[PDB]
């Protein structure tokens, strides 16, 4: 039974936790402890295919969980998340991509660039910049709002689709 | 707002 | 005799203090203690109407003053200030607006978006972005420089005009 | 019959005693012991309202009367008096205002700035300076002469009006 | 530089004090002790002539001031003041004129009839009556308001002009 | 590393201590014993030049400390401080300047005129008076507030710049 | 009561 191991990475407070909880529990969490790293499973149907999603919501803590190590190693796809109203979070993306390429020791890791908080009127990262970055990396770019659930299924499902291609 | 501070 | 209670809010060091002092004392203060919250009065003539301005210069303490609570409650108009060379301060605006709407429990609170430090050549927030944000909010956007006094009377007077409309 | 508790404060010799005696007893006192603190009552009609004025004439001696303590505490309004021919007494006003705000632990204490001795040709404090100070504080400024009774009823009555607003 | 000695006479409360203070100090006095007699000097330019005005504000004290005696004697011109809303004060005028003629022992004393309080809507002495009286005496009649400064310079300056004619 | 010896002089309670402590310790002292004379050092960067400031905070005790004597003699620059709400302190400045010229036996002593307590509403020394005095002396005039840190770095740094010119 | 009121 196909499990997809997804790892959600990005600057603190970009909404990695909010996105994951939205996907899993169908609600929007205003306050999710910035340090808590947790894993979540959900059975979903994507393009008629039932699969298990096994998602690590990283909090970038240092302190060693055996599960987290296994996850970076055996993580099949990575959501690289920034917030569209947080320029720093966007600048950080390259760092996250670099890290993932090093862990996997590969140029071709299934990955989706995610611009979260797209509900906000205070946008500082234009879509074109994000699209240019995604294009340079040859990965999808998806705009999400954890608050309004916009593109939430899309972000995760797109990563699965990226993994499916890669495996095949 | 101040009057929960942040109280859920 | 009309008093207007104005509340100046925004990220630290955007120039809330410098703007207020400019209006009140007609000089530019390069160093005004970031933590000091104070109130100021001035009698001014706006469109031939003499009014008293009663201005709270916020300095976002997390220290509970009964006066500050009363002020947010009884503040009639809010200057939401960012610095045009400070992207973070612009990102923060949305937060301030939200807070004010929640305090006042109203979608129609007189408010002016103020882009301060217009004198600087190092602009990172373009005017059109600020205008778009103000438009979305349906409030005036004014460019100010506390250093040169550009638009200073304008910012405060515009808020008064917003209040006048609201009351009438 | 509503009682108003008024407290007359200011530098020694500015005419706190002369003003209070003028109001109460309708004569100008050449010599009133600088140390003598006392309270006085008078029935007046203010805006058709009959009220009792209960006035503490402060003298700031270093002997502390329980009446004066009660008065600072339970004083509803403060005449802050300077002499228009005494610059130091004007400088001191700020100090008195500070003290009152601390006693009352309130930024909104009914108060009137009083420039006494307006009969004298030797003016050193111009009216605009006094008006600007009152304006900055958002309180009335009244010019009085204890000698010629100019503005005497006015000073006290204005304070009552300030109190009336505050209460209501 | 010519000094002009002016003496202001008239029934109590007609505004002799308020008029003189207006001229001298450029403000309107709410309360001027009815009994206080004082003298005031001011340097003025009247028709391009700089002159010193030396004004006695009479208060109808019987009680002997050496200054007042000397003033009636050496007073060069007399403002005879009534209030336009006070018939008695008008009736008294004739008395004042008589007294002045006897003091000066002359029927040709520079004099101006002054109808004060011209700001009031409650007029009881019509202008025509006052004009008739002034005409019978062959002196100017001037309407003044000490409150609004109406005709104030005019009244005093006209008396100076009367004195100038007399001396010529 | 160049040491600059600065000497802060002025009437008691003008804020020599409050200014010096603000510069050195970055806080405003409510109560600093008026008689306590102390010396303070701080390393600063002024115009890219790192220097030691060696500041004597004079307390004008008529009591002779060997430190203070050495300091008057070896003091390179003098802050002449008044309070903008203290006329007497301004009147004294001339006296201080005279004394400094006599100690140095020189007409060319680096000096800055400092108007302190600019945060006070009770201003009795207008800026133009202070500017005229500074101009007559050919020295900088800086307005300071020890409370809000306004112009504090400015006052001290300006004196250093004055010294730098003098030496070089 | 009044200003907290029903609110918290
Ligand atoms: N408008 C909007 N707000 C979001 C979104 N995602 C998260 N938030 C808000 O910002 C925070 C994001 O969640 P958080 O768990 O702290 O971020 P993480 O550490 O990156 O997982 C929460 O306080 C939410 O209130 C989004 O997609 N849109
Ligand atoms: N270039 C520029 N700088 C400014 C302006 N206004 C204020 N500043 C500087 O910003 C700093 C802080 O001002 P302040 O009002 O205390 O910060 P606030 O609490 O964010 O209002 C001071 O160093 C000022 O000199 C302006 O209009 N233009
Ligand atoms: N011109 C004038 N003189 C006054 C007035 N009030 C008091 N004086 C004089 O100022 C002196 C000090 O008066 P006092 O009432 O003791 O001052 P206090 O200590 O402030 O109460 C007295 O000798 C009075 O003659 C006033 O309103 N106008
Ligand atoms: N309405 C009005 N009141 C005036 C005028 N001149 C004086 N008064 C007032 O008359 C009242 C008492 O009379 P006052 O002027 O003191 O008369 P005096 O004591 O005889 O000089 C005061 O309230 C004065 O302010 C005027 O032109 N119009
Ligand atoms: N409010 C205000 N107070 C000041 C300022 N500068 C000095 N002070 C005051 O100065 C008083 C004593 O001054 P101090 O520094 O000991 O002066 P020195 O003894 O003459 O060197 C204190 O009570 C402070 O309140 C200022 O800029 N604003
Ligand atoms: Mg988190
Ligand atoms: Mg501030
Ligand atoms: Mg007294
Ligand atoms: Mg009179
Ligand atoms: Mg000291």
């Amino acid at each position: 039974m196909t499990e997809y191991k997804l790892v959600v990475v990005g600057a603190v407070g970009v909404g990695k936790s909010a996105l994951t909880i939205q996907l899993i529990q169908n609600h929007f969490v205003d306050e999710y402890d910035p340090t808590i790293e947790d894993s979540y499973r959900k059975q979903v149907v994507i393009d008629g295919e039932t699969c298990l999603l096994d998602i690590l919501d990283t909090a970038g803590q240092e302190e060693y969980s055996a599960m987290r190590d296994q996850y970076m190693r055996t993580g099949e796809g990575f959501l690289c998340v920034f917030a569209i109203n947080n320029t720093k979070s966007f600048e950080d993306i390259h760092h996250y991509r670099e890290q993932i390429k090093r862990v996997k020791d590969s140029e071709d890791v299934p990955m989706v660039l995610v611009g979260n908080k797209c509900d906000l009127p205070s946008r500082t990262v234009d879509t074109k910049q994000a699209q240019d970055l995604a294009r340079s990396y040859g990965i999808p770019f998806i705009e999400t709002s954890a608050k309004t659930r916009q593109g939430v299924d899309d972000a995760f499902y797109t990563l699965v689709r990226e993994i499916r291609k890669h495996k095949e | 707002e101040d009057v929960v501070g942040g109280c859920c």
